[PDB]
């Protein structure tokens, strides 16, 4: 359980970090106009 | 971004104003839900002991003891349907707790009269009622006048940090899109669809 | 569980009758000179 | 080019044939997690004390449910509110017992719905599209919250959360009615008349588009031919429609803007399922359905009955059959 | 993508429908006796 | 019409007001089973859908 | 039907003797009940005991008898458990103990007189669904 | 063979009066000057071979001793029933109004 | 085979007729009047506080 | 020394006072004197069930169990009076306390065996000439097992014993001769054995601790099935205090 | 043999999902 | 966004014209059946079940449960011909309520 | 008679997978282009 409860620990910070520096990573310009 | 953090607020203050009952004394505000279910609980175990009960022997229909029972992790707690709310704290129930929960010693010898009116109190004004202020579960007939103001406040609250996160995302969108410069819609000479490879 | 006997057939039929009635139709539709 | 800028590009790149973006990095495993687990306990799962009397109800196929009787059970009334994921039990056996498979479906899912909003909001934004499609599906997600979180934490419990199964679903139903006469509750109302009305405008704007076509086809061959995917011209004429239309009840209640018409049949059953929504997010505290029980009194005080004191009766039995070995006090709190 | 040019229409005449029922249906009167059994 | 025509009298068809129809959903629910039904089920679909 | 002073007419005391009560007596009395006893008593039953109720046959079998307004009005004064051995001011509302129960601060013998109507006025008039409970709603 | 023990006690003395030693204590309440105070001694002092010995019980005053007698014709005893006295049953019975 | 017809009477000696299931009913409680109409008898479900029994 | 909040959510609170290592003393019985059992904790550490064998010729065992209602087992705040006896034996007679738990427990495979684990009812007694209390020292008794389910418990078609329907009213025109079993409920009585060897004593305080071992009847769902034979292990705390 | 039925209608629904979204009709531009 | 999307506008507003017609065509059809009171009240395998297993519990059974409650207290009322006397204690109640 | 309640759906899948595949074939072979 303490194994389980571990890796859904890094699963779970792993896909939340992707989501944060995701989101940080210039994403008004990811856009088909003004991508500036 | 302000209507998403009102929103946020408006949903915690939901939740403040329905559990705790330090900021919003129960003196003024009514008990809790959780309150309420815990003080009917005590008012029947009152009334049953100074009737002869062994409550803490009590088997009740289900097997578990009908007044008293065990929590998850061992706690003495409540028995019945409030077995749900054993993370309740109050300050007229607290002097029956002890280190391994309800103390069965402080059960039969030290409940106060102020301890019986005040469970009596709070089970009688429990956080239910009608659109139209009738008290009580929804088959209760007309005579009490009441809806709890936990139950205004709560409800009132949710809605408004409800319709709030819909601002939001209806503001988000839309700067979102206004920077982006197409939030009167798609220009008909530069379409960006038309431009895209086709998915298949 | 006591289910009825039948209840098997009727619905394997149920599935299979108009399921082959589309698949023949969609299949020789293909098969046309486009 | 830099590693995470290409990772970067392809998530959020348009020409993917599903779009991924950065809320379908947290959509894409929460949903699949939830639907592994659904799936799996809805065959397998064995009977779940969902009232927390002892008393295990079986949700399976296996264990003698059809695909009407058969759910995924709401966890115990005795964890309540508490966060019971599966390294809180002792035992995979434990935590069937306790009804642990539904806390882990219901929370990734509302997390992995709540991000399949936010992913409409997203590619809008990508392929240079207004941004509200997502503010009329916060109608369904509104109404999900509020049956599987939102009324378990006023009722202060999980169990009381709706269950996952079609025949659970009707006892929610039932229960609620008893517990909250919903049914005499205006916001359910404006939900009935968002979906009511949501189905007649569906009906109605089908109608009348389709009977405006223009003749495009041969009496052998399908109307739907004489459309061509992404053609300039409009395929029917809203002129001969809104000339029926106005004339059926008068010509100032057909749309002859499009425009107006289309947002009409967007508001309509969105803001009416934002208040079913906010119906079962408000009983959730209890504040419940109109109460006209004896309402009606004659000169001496005999009450004279009206048709909400037979919603009454019908009420009472509800409520005295309800889990009939769960209760111990006289009044149903919570 | 390019078409597959290894594709080949296939083709059952009416006689091989015939034929192909045939044989279904005798091989059914015959085994159905022995599945009821 | 057809389902009073089936029972007892017209006492059993809605009656018509909104409380009325309420207590109908009800004594369908209690009595029918309505709920229950495959093609009430595919109303429900239709209407929500 | 209506209310009339016959129904109105209520016993006094134990000995028989009776008083008859004016309309504006019973609107009052309505009133003061929801007021002060409702929460406990709506409809003639007792939530936090359900084994003793208001019905009249029930009065009469309780010590002192208060199947009458003065049987009533000095419970309203100094309660006491249905066999009369136990004095019960300190969990139930009454003027000995209005210091703990403040909304019988300000009731006067006239309002007590009242309440006490209404107690045994309502059962003549709604019968046995006065303390019968959730089954005769 | 397979009896509903209750149902089968309906038909002796229990179906008829107050049963000392197996009748649910809100029963009390049907005669004048039983309840709380002699109910809950009553109950806590069952058995009881014969109704009369509901006289004997330690610590009665002069008084209950008189309201007793003339509730005796009220009163009866059947062997004690299991089903009817555990789970603390005599003293609360899961029955409200 | 037809049983008979089924006559009930209470110790009294009084005939007791058994209330008819109507057809909207998938089940019905089991109770007996006289031939006023007076309940007499019935089937209880709660038994604690049972005054027509069938023993009684 | 430590309260609630220290403990709350941790399962110490379905844990029994231990006693040090160090705690192998003696307590003195003085037969002048009266005593009471001021708490008696039970905390069970293995259920086993006896095997059910189609060969009924084979011995058949007690197999371990995993238990899936957490940590709700424990019987405590336990109290009765401490007799000593002619032959100085001394006999306790439980007078009250949280005496009962529902416990299910399940069996390789997956059956689930729901149990009523109790002491109600306990009298136990000791060897004769007990001077002190020691290391030595044992109380051996039985006790009651009522029903698992008390009288109003109705099963899922709304059938029970003291309320309830007393048919199969979904099954209208059914014969009821094979469902008699199901449709007349039953309450069950039956008695419990329990063996409590004192491992260590606090002659200062008056406290012992030690394991036991009882033997018990599960749960039979009022008459409709054979009940199983379980056997409970754990450890106990007793304080003994003169009265 | 119920549950059987079950299952296998139940993934035949999602195999038919898979076909309707990765083996649909590409729609075209004409 | 979902997999699958219109392409055919005719098709689209066709499909809206079929949905809701034929979803409020089918449940007249059950109500029909209710009209004999023809109805999809039970599963006979599940009361088979539940009859010789008195631990089988299902949502299905629990709904029944609140129809059997609703019947008989709803009745006397809502079927006032019927001159429907129910004394308490036949009528269905769960522990407490 | 006691016959096993399987020989129906055998029988039946057994006479119509092949018929039905089968029919496709052939339809689809009529609809071609000659
Ligand atoms: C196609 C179109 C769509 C159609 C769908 C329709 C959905 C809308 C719903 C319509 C609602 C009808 C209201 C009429 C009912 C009424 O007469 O209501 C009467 C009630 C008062 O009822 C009285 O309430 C009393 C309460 O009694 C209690 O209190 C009494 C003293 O007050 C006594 O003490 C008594 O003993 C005690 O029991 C008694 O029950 C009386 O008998 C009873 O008549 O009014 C109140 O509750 C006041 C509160 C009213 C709230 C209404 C809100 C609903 C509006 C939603 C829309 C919001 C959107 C905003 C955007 C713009
Ligand atoms: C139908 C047509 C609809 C047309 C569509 C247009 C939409 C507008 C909707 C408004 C409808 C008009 C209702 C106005 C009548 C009214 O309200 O009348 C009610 C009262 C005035 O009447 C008094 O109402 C009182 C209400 O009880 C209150 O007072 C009692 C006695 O002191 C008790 O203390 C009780 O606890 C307490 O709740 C009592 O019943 C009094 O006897 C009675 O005289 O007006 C008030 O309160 C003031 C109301 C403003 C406060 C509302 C904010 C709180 C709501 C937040 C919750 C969100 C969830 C909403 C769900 C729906
Ligand atoms: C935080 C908001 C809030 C809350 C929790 C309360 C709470 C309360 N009020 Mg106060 N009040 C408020 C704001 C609030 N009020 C406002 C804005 C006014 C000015 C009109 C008042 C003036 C007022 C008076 C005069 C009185 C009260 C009274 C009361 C009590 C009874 C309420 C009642 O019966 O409602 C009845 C229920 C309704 C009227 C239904 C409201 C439904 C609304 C219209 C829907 C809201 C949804 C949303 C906003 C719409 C979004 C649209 C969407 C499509 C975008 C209760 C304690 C009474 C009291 O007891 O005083 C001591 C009383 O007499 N209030
Ligand atoms: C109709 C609209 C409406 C109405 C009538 C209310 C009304 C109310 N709201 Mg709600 N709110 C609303 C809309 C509304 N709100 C919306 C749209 C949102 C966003 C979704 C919120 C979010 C919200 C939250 C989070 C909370 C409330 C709360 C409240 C209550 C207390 C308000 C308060 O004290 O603020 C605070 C006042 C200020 C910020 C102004 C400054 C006040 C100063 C700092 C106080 C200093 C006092 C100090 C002791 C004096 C010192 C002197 C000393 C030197 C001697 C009140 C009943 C509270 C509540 O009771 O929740 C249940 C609460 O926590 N509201
Ligand atoms: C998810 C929740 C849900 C949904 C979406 C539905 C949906 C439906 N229900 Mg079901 N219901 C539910 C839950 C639900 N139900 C539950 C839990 C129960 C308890 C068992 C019921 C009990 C129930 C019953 C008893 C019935 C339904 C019926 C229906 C259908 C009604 C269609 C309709 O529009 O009639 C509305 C009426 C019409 C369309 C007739 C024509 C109306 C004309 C055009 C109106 C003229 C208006 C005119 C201008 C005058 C206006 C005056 C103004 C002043 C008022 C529809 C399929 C009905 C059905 O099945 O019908 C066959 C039905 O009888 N339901
Ligand atoms: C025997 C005797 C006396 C005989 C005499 C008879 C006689 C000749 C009488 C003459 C005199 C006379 C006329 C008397 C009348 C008496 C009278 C007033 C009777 C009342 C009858 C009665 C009850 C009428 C009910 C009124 C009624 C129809 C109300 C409903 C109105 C209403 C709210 C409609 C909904 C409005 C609405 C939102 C519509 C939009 C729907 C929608 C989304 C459509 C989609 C859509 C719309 C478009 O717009 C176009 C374009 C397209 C593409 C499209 O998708
Ligand atoms: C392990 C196991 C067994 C698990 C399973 C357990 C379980 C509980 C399974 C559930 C069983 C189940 C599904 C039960 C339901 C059965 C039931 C009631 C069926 C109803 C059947 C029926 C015939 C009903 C009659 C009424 C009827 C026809 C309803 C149809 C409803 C329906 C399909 C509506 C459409 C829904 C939908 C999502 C449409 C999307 C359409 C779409 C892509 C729109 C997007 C779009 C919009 C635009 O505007 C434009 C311009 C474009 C371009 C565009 O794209
Ligand atoms: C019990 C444990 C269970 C274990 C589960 C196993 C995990 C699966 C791992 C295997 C991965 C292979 C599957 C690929 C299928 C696919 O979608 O490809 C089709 C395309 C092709 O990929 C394209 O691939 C291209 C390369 S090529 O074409 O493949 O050569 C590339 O050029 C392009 O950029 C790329 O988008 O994929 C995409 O469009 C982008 C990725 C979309 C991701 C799918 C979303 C899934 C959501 C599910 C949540 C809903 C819940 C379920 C409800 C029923
Ligand atoms: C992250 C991604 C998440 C998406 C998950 C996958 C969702 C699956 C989508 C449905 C695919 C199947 C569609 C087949 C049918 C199909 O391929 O449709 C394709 C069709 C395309 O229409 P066109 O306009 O291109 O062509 C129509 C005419 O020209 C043909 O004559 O789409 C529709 O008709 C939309 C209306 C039907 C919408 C039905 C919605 C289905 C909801 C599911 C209900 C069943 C659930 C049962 C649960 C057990
Ligand atoms: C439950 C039992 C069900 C059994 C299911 C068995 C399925 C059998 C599927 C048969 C598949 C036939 O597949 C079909 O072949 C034909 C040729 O024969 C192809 O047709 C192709 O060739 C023909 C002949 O030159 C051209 O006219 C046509 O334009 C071209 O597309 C179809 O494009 C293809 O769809
Ligand atoms: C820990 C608690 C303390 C609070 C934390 C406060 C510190 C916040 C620091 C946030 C740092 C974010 O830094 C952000 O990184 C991303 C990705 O590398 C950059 O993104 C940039 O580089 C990547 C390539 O790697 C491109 O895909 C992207 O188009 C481009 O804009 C942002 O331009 C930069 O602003
Ligand atoms: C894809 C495999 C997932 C299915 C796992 C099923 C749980 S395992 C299952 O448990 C039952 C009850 O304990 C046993 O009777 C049975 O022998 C065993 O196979
Ligand atoms: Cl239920
Ligand atoms: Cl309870």
């Amino acid at each position: 359980m303490e194994t389980l409860k571990i890796t859904v620990y890094i699963v779970v910070t792993f896909f939340v970090l992707l989501f944060v520096f995701g989101f940080l990573s210039g994403d008004p310009a990811r856009n088909p106009k003004r991508k500036d | 971004y302000s209507l998403g953090a009102l929103s946020m607020m408006g949903f915690i203050a939901t939740c403040f104003v329905w559990f705790n009952n330090t900021v919003y004394p129960s003196e003024f505000y009514g008990p809790t839900g959780p309150e309420a279910s815990q003080a009917q609980a005590m008012t029947f175990l009152i009334r049953d002991q100074k009737l002869g009960a062994n409550v803490g022997s009590a088997q009740g229909p289900t097997g578990l003891g009908k007044y008293l029972m065990r929590s998850p992790t061992g706690e003495i707690i409540f028995g019945g349907e409030t077995m749900r709310f054993w993370d309740f704290r109050g300050p007229w129930l607290e002097p029956l707790r002890g280190p391994n929960g309800l103390d069965l010693n402080k059960i039969k010898n030290d409940i106060q009269p102020w301890q019986e009116r005040r469970a009596a109190e709070y089970m009688t004004h429990a956080p239910l009622g009608s659109l139209n202020s009738v008290g009580g579960v929804a088959t209760e007939i007309n005579s009490v006048n009441f809806v709890s103001p936990r139950s205004w406040l709560a409800t009132s609250h949710f809605v408004l940090a409800f319709f709030f996160l819909v601002g939001h995302l209806w503001h988000a969108g839309r700067a979102r899109a206004a920077a982006a410069g197409f939030e009167k819609g798609i220009d008909r000479e530069s379409e960006p669809v038309l431009s895209m490879p086709s998915l298949d | 569980m006591e289910v009825n006997q039948l209840g098997l057939i009727a619905t394997a039929l149920f599935v299979l009758v108009p399921s082959v009635f589309l698949i023949i139709l969609y299949v020789q539709t293909e098969s046309q000179q486009k | 080019a830099n590693l995470w800028e290409r990772f970067c590009n392809w998530v959020t790149s348009t020409d993917n044939r599903l779009y991924v973006g950065w809320f379908g990095v947290i959509m894409i495993p929460t949903l699949l997690a939830a639907t592994i687990c659904f799936v799996i306990a809805f065959i397998a799962a064995p009977p779940v004390d969902i009232d927390g009397i002892r008393e295990p109800v079986s949700g399976s196929l296996l264990y003698g449910n059809n695909i009407i009787t058969g759910a995924v059970v709401p966890s115990s009334n005795a964890i309540g509110l508490h966060f019971y994921p599966i390294w809180e039990a002792a035992s995979l056996d434990e935590w069937l017992y306790n009804g642990g498979p539904y806390q882990l479906i219901i929370f990734h899912f509302l997390l992995g719905a709540s991000c399949y909003m936010g992913r409409q909001w997203e590619l809008s934004y990508r392929l240079g599209m207004r941004p509200w499609i997502c503010v009329a599906y916060s109608a369904p997600l509104a109404s999900a919250f509020a049956v599987f979180l939102i009324y378990p934490i006023g009722q202060g419990s999980f169990s009381d959360g709706m269950p996952l199964g079609i025949s659970g679903t009707f006892n929610f139903m039932i229960v609620f009615q008893a517990e909250h006469n919903i049914l005499m509750h205006p916001f359910h109302q404006l939900g009935v008349a968002g979906v009511f009305g949501g189905a007649l405008f569906c009906a109605m704007h089908g109608s009348l588009v389709t009977s405006s076509l223009i003749r495009e086809t041969t009496e052998t061959e399908s109307a739907n031919y004489g459309y061509k995917f992404g053609q300039e011209e409009e395929t029917y004429n809203i002129v001969a429609a809104h000339g029926y239309f106005g004339r059926l009840i008068f010509q100032y209640a057909s749309f002859n803007n499009s425009r107006s018409l289309h947002f009409f049949l967007a508001a309509w059953p969105v803001v009416g399922v934002w208040f079913a929504a906010l119906g079962i997010s408000t009983m959730a505290f209890n504040l419940n359905g109109f109460n006209f029980n004896h309402s009606v009194i004659d000169a001496k005080g005999n009450v004279i009955n009206t048709w909400a004191d037979i919603i009454n009766r019908a009420n009472l039995g509800m409520e005295v059959m309800h889990e009939r070995n769960a209760h111990n006090f006289p009044l149903d709190l919570a | 993508m390019e078409p597959n040019p290894n594709r080949q229409p296939v083709e059952l005449n009416r006689t091989s429908l015939y034929l192909g029922l045939l044989l279904i249906l005798v091989l059914a009167l015959l085994f159905s006796s022995y599945f009821f059994n | 019409l057809i389902y009073p025509l089936g029972q007892s009298s017209w006492f059993f068809a809605p009656s018509f007001g909104v409380a009325a129809i309420f207590r109908f959903l009800l004594f369908f629910q209690g009595f029918h089973n309505w709920t229950l039904n495959p093609f009430h089920m595919m109303g429900v679909a239709g209407v929500l859908g | 039907a209506e209310l009339t002073p016959e129904v109105l007419t209520v016993p006094l005391n134990s000995e028989g003797k009776t008083i008859t009560l004016t309309e504006k007596q019973y609107l009052e009395g309505k009133r003061l009940f929801q007021y002060a006893c409702a929460s406990c008593h709506v409809g003639g039953i007792t939530k936090t005991n359900p084994s003793l109720d208001l019905r009249t046959e029930t009065l009469a079998l309780a010590t002192p008898p208060r199947d009458n307004i003065e049987g009533l009005v000095d419970y309203m004064k100094n309660p006491t458990t249905y066999d009369g051995e136990q004095e019960i001011a300190e969990v139930h509302p009454s003027l000995r103990s209005a210091d703990i129960f403040p909304k019988m601060r300000n009731l006067t013998e006239k309002d007590l007189v009242a309440i006490a109507g209404h107690i045994l006025v309502e059962p003549k008039i709604l019968g046995d669904k006065w303390g019968g409970g959730k089954v005769y709603y | 063979e397979l009896v509903n023990v209750v149902d089968e006690k309906l038909g002796t003395a229990y179906g008829e009066k107050i049963d000392l030693n197996n009748t649910n204590i809100a029963a009390f309440i049907q005669y004048r000057g039983l309840y709380p105070t002699l109910a809950k001694l009553i109950v806590k002092n069952a058995p009881y071979e014969s109704v009369e010995d509901v006289l004997n019980i330690p610590g009665l005053t002069e008084r209950q001793k008189q309201i007793l007698r003339e509730n005796l014709e009220h009163f009866t005893v059947t062997e004690v029933e299991t089903a009817l006295v555990e789970g603390g049953d005599r003293y609360n019975n899961g029955l409200y109004k | 085979a037809w049983k008979g017809h089924a006559v009930f009477r209470n110790k009294e000696g009084e005939e007791l007729f058994v209330r008819r299931m109507p057809a909207f009913f998938e089940s019905f409680p089991v109770i007996l009047t006289d031939k006023n109409g007076v309940v007499k008898a019935d089937i209880p479900f709660r038994r604690a506080e049972s005054k027509y029994s069938f023993e009684q | 020394t430590l309260t609630y909040d220290d403990i709350v959510g941790t399962g110490l609170a379905n844990k029994c006072p231990t006693l040090d290592d160090t705690a192998r003393g003696a307590y003195p019985i003085d037969s002048s004197q009266t005593y009471r059992i001021a708490r008696l904790c039970l905390q069970p550490t293995t259920f086993l069930v006896k095997e059910e064998p189609k060969n009924k010729r084979q011995e058949a065992e007690f197999v371990p169990t995993k238990l899936v209602t957490r940590e709700t087992t424990s019987l405590d705040q336990i109290q009765g009076e401490l007799k000593v006896n002619s032959d100085g034996s001394l006999t306790f007679v439980e007078e009250d306390g949280i005496d009962f738990q529902p416990v299910t427990v399940q069996m390789a495979g997956g059956e689930r065996i729901p149990l009523l684990f109790t002491v109600k009812n306990l009298v136990a007694s000791t060897q004769p000439n007990v001077t002190s209390i020691t290391t030595s020292t044992d109380f051996k008794g039985e006790f009651n097992v009522p029903s698992y389910r008390t009288a109003n418990f109705l099963d899922p078609k709304g059938r029970g014993l003291a309320s309830g329907y007393d048919s199969a009213i979904a099954l209208p025109q059914a014969k009821e001769e094979e469902l008699a079993r199901a449709n007349v409920k039953r309450f069950s009585l039956t008695k419990g054995q329990i063996s409590l060897n004192v491992a260590k004593v606090d002659g200062r305080t008056g406290e012992i601790a030690g394991t036991f071992e009882s033997e018990q009847l599960s749960d039979d769902d009022m008459g409709a099935h054979e009940p199983h034979e379980v056997k409970i292990q754990g450890v106990f705390y007793a304080s003994i205090e003169p009265a | 043999m119920e549950t059987i039925t079950y299952v296998f209608i139940f993934a035949c629904i999602i195999a038919l999902f898979f076909f309707a979204i990765f083996f649909r009709e590409p729609p075209r531009i004409t | 966004i979902f997999g699958i999307a219109f392409s055919n506008k005719r098709w689209l507003h066709f499909f809206m014209l079929f949905v809701p017609v034929t979803g409020l065509w089918m449940s007249a059809i059950g109500v029909v059946g209710l009209a004999l009171n023809l109805r999809s009240y039970d599963f006979i395998s599940q009361e088979i079940r539940a009859a010789e297993d008195p631990e089988f519990e299902t949502f299905y059974t629990k709904n029944l449960l609140l129809n059997e409650g609703i019947r008989a207290w709803m009745a006397p009322q809502d079927q006032p011909h019927e001159n429907f006397v129910f004394p308490e204690e036949v009528l269905p109640r769960g522990n407490a309520l």
